[PDB]
């Protein structure tokens, strides 16, 4: 659950970027 | 003649720099870039691609903070807030939000804060944000919208030929996976990550992930709605990919009837969007397609004289920002 | 005691080899192997395995002909033509005829006229033959039968769960796809081959290749005759493949049932030989699974009801090589 | 009928004619 | 009966925990992990590897905070800023630095101002860090040194065989080349870097990079001060590197009188850390490899007397780790 | 308006026929293909390009034994035995011996012994056939020599720097290094292969293998017989390679210097064969470069004043080619 939230605020980093393909 | 400004100078928005400045008699006119890295940054990759290959074009600093493409002066910005940007200043009149990260209204509409007219996301938008994949709804498009979406490159693939195949032997429902080169959200090497499919090893194996590209037919294509769904598989190819549709329509039928029925759009109401290859070529050669959607009829099948089975080659990358520049054409066409 | 031979010390026949050499108490004894290829360009070639890492057991040639696995001897031919193979000589119940090269009774047999009782060929058969998937119905095998064939690795686990699914929902129409490793088929470059695909650059590209283990279901499992079909997806992987199985049915169901069905199957007719994954897992979290067909329960997907679509990932390399040293066990057992 | 195929028919296990189907 | 703890649980903090765990009597007890993620990805990533494949243990979750490997339960803490770790609240004695944000010692003391009694940087140190190298020097260590070096992969590989070199031919100056695998740095595809060469899709090219292990190796081998340098090569191989050695010695000599040399220490003191292969092998055969240096002695060559050539193997994720461990447990051993 | 006929439609056959064509002016007249496949794998192979692209011209058949490139027709014989080709009806001048197995008079001398004048093979002559290297010694081509050699692809990148080198500084002695694209002649999967390294997985591995590199430069620069050695390392990559060596020196100097040098030489003798980088490339961007040696100056590093270090880039297959099609103008220009 950290991840998910570090990535509410830093959508583009490596551990978060999520593309639709 | 629109001014246009890039927002996220990722692959998708290089593609886009090189496909514009490929068409002739352009209504764009690219005016500026934005990306966190600079104009030393921004020319070196804009020139020196690993998979597009060399830009053929004269690439190269402008004063300190523009760029000259074949003399073409683009003004090179760098904020990581939308909202800052000199857009009301540089007069922009559409922008592609290509940071993947601006895709709600919020989002992207800041961009129209910062003094642009119209966002035009090159990805799935969110919200209510009018869904367009040209050739298909893309007449749907009126002035009144001033942010919108493209779709993802996938749904622009389905569309036009599950838009041919519900139309003529109608839909009735279907799956779809789509066997995909990796992208830039997949990490190089196993590490941490939200998606703990996209955390492994890109380049080495075969990752599945849950896409929702299917569903999103729905939105160019009012009818399909909870007809599609799927899932999509990445493989050690940077770049392009295959569409595998397993539909079933309602009109019986046999392949040399699907693959024909295709080869009349491609001529009829998709020329230059679908394309039919009969020559048995494999992933590489569809590198720099400018067609959403090429269909493999050598491989085209038919169970149950219903259960019609289509494949479908795109380039990811190029491809799309084939479209997305339709897309702000019609954007400056339609400029009310 | 069963004297067994390996003919084509490929990648199956030396992947075979070694699921042989860590089976708990195996009725086969291997004691030649005959290849194209060199006597310790061969124990070499055993002992260091790119896909498999290092072979655990002293590979130390024993004489200018044969070879000596942890001490076992293991007399090393070579010889293109089978009717010349000291298989008579030399006193051999079971061949593995894992070349590929000879694969119906005309070709194989040539085997048995060198003095082979009973052959296995380890790849589909070629015209009329015997055909036997471990564990849907390696029961069917009677020992009046002189030549088998283990079937393809597609196959051998787009089954164990294609009987799961006839008989529970009762398959009617269907497809499938395959995105597997490229394998020494495809050339490592652009050269040429008969088929202009597998000619392609294997581990830079998408490769379609026509395969049979669609129809090739229809075989170990009579009841889906003509029904499935589909095609074959060449990838960027040196091992590891997923089927992406589509099938609509007359029972109505839904996606999470379906994966009971799978769930139960798994520790009852099918225990060892399919597995359910409930785990978000990559193609090289795999490697080495001892089951002919793994099912990934998060993607299942039933879409109208009745059209399921399952996926299923395959160490086609090892996983079947386990399937084949059963199908041996299934003759070497109850052998006359 | 094309040279490739003859030749592959005599020599089946060489690099241009190995034809493995999964 | 020494608390460890693990800040950066990314390819090496996690080959640490592996090369530990198969450790036959530790000084050491990993107590905790930190990194950006929690337990979702710390537990999944240390029992899944598309490089070191499946963990054999039962790496589980133990509540929301914690995992459990093998019964023995880690604490896994999140919070990026040293400061804030509990190190002081888990009674942590030991530090590994694996995040690769903390080499300097101001950056590093932070784990000690946080509780932690001593740190160690997974990566060559910035500032008064005592760099330190097992086999070479690690017998220089003195106990109240606070935060130390491991040095770099490259560096640990190219000492050992230095070393012996020098003392055994002496060095006049040379240069090196390392063929490394590509690391977490590079990008899959063309994207942003402050180096503009590891901006490039790290799996599709040979990418030059700097390397300061050549100028490193006079840290602990002083009398190489100002003699060598070199830079990187990065090729598509997700592990296992070599370097290519070119030195001028002092002592005319041959081939294989070198390796007879190298030979010589593999047994007497470098015996553990560097290993004489002779076997025509592969980067992939080195996996896991426990030796910091294999020189391939096949490669060998003299030119002209003076002009010597060496390359060695070297695995960079797990050949490391097992130094790191063995230096964490010389600290063990000094402690007081 | 010499007649040619390309022996071989491999990489080099192919890439050498497209080199050609864009070629203005040429003396030559390619009219002829043989290789094992016939007009099939032909057409479709010279099209189709997973490195080079589709080939932009129009590439279809004539008669079921010929093809056609932007018209001119072109004979594709398909027989495996020189001395049985139409050679002497087609007035063949020169062939471009390119199968990589007939290279020494006792193969080559069969196309003359079939009605050709001429013979070139695109590597190594076996045994004492006149080697050219062009920029280097091809103006020391004599008519009188029937069958002749073009050297390696490492050759003819090294050969012109290391000329350059030598002329400037004087080379004493020195050690190379060729990290090399992987090719035709390696393994996709661990096969069989004559050396035990070139038969594990190219895609895969970093793969020790020898070159006659350091010793054919002594061929075409007589003064550096018995001066260089050094080895290969194949790597996961599909084309371009880099060459990395290291010479001692008689004149002191730095890396400005040499760098200065090679501008010098790329500027005037050596103009259009060798060139220097100033920028941060990677070797996708080397691709199609019609130089035979390219410097990358940033790498370029001088050791204790006489040791120098210098790293090449080059297309193997497009950049050969280049020169197997600029040997070819001289041959046809001091025809008799
Ligand atoms: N890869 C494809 O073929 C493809 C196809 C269709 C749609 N898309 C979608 O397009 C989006 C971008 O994909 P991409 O492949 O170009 O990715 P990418 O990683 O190459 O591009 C992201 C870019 O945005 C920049 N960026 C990040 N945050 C920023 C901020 N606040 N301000 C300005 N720039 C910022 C990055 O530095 C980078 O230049 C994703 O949402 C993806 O789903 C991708
Ligand atoms: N690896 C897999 O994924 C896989 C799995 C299941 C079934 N198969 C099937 O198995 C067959 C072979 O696959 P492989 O991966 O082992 O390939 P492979 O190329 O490594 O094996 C062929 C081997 O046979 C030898 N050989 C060739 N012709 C011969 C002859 N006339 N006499 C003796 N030896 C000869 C070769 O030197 C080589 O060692 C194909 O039919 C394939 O469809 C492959
Ligand atoms: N890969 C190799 O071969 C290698 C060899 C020797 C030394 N090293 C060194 O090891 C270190 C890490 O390298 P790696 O390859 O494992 O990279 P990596 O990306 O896999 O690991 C870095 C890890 O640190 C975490 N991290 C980053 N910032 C953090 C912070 N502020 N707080 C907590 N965690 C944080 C990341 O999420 C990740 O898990 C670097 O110092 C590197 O130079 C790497
Ligand atoms: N690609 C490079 O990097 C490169 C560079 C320089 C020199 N070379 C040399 O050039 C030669 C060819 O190399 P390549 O890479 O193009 O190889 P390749 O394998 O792609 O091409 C050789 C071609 O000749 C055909 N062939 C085999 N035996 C034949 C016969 N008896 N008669 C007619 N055709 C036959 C093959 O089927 C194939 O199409 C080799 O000697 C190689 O060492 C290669």
């Amino acid at each position: 659950d950290p991840l998910e939230e570090y990535c509410k605020d830093n959508p583009e980093t490596n551990e978060c970027r999520t593309y639709d393909n | 003649k629109l001014k246009v400004a890039i927002n996220g100078f990722g692959r998708i928005g290089r593609n886009f720099l090189r496909c514009w400045h490929g068409r002739k008699d352009s209504p764009l006119d690219i005016i500026a870039i934005n990306d966190t890295g600079g104009v030393k940054q921004a020319s070196h990759l804009l020139k020196y691609d690993s998979t597009l290959g060399i830009f053929d074009a004269d690439v190269k600093p402008s004063g300190e903070t523009a760029i000259s493409v074949d003399g073409k002066i683009i003004q090179v910005v760098s904020n990581r807030n939308p909202s800052l940007l000199p857009w009301k200043e540089l007069g922009i009149d559409i922008v592609i939000e290509g940071t993947g990260v601006f895709v709600d209204r919020e989002g992207a509409g800041k961009h129209i804060e910062a003094g642009a007219k119209k966002v035009i996301i090159t990805a799935p938008g969110k919200g209510d944000i009018p869904t367009y994949v040209v050739g298909v709804n893309a007449d749907a498009y009126s002035h009144d919208e001033p942010i919108i979406s493209n779709a993802s490159c996938t749904t622009n693939c389905l569309a036009p030929f599950v838009k041919v195949l519900d139309q003529k032997f109608g839909i009735i429902k279907g799956t779809m996976t789509t066997t995909h080169s990796y992208t830039g959200d997949q990490r190089l090497l196993d590490a941490s990550h939200r998606d703990l499919r996209r955390a492994r090893a890109a380049a080495l194996n075969i990752v599945p992930t849950s896409t929702g590209a299917a569903k999103a037919v729905a939105l160019v294509l009012p009818n399909l709605k909870g007809k599609l769904n799927g899932i999509a598989l990445r493989v050690p190819t940077p770049n392009v990919s295959v569409v595998d549709l397993v539909v079933q329509v309602s009109k019986k039928t046999f392949a040399e009837e699907v693959n024909a029925a295709f080869r009349d759009s491609a001529e009829k109401e998709l020329k230059g969007i679908l394309d039919v290859c009969d020559e048995p070529l494999v992933s590489v050669d569809f590198r720099c397609s400018d067609f959403s959607t090429t269909i493999d009829s050598s491989l085209t099948m038919v169970m149950g004289d219903d259960m019609v089975k289509v494949i479908a080659w795109y380039d990811n990358e190029w491809g799309y920002s084939q479209r997305v520049v339709d897309l702000a054409d019609i954007v400056a066409n339609n400029w009310k």
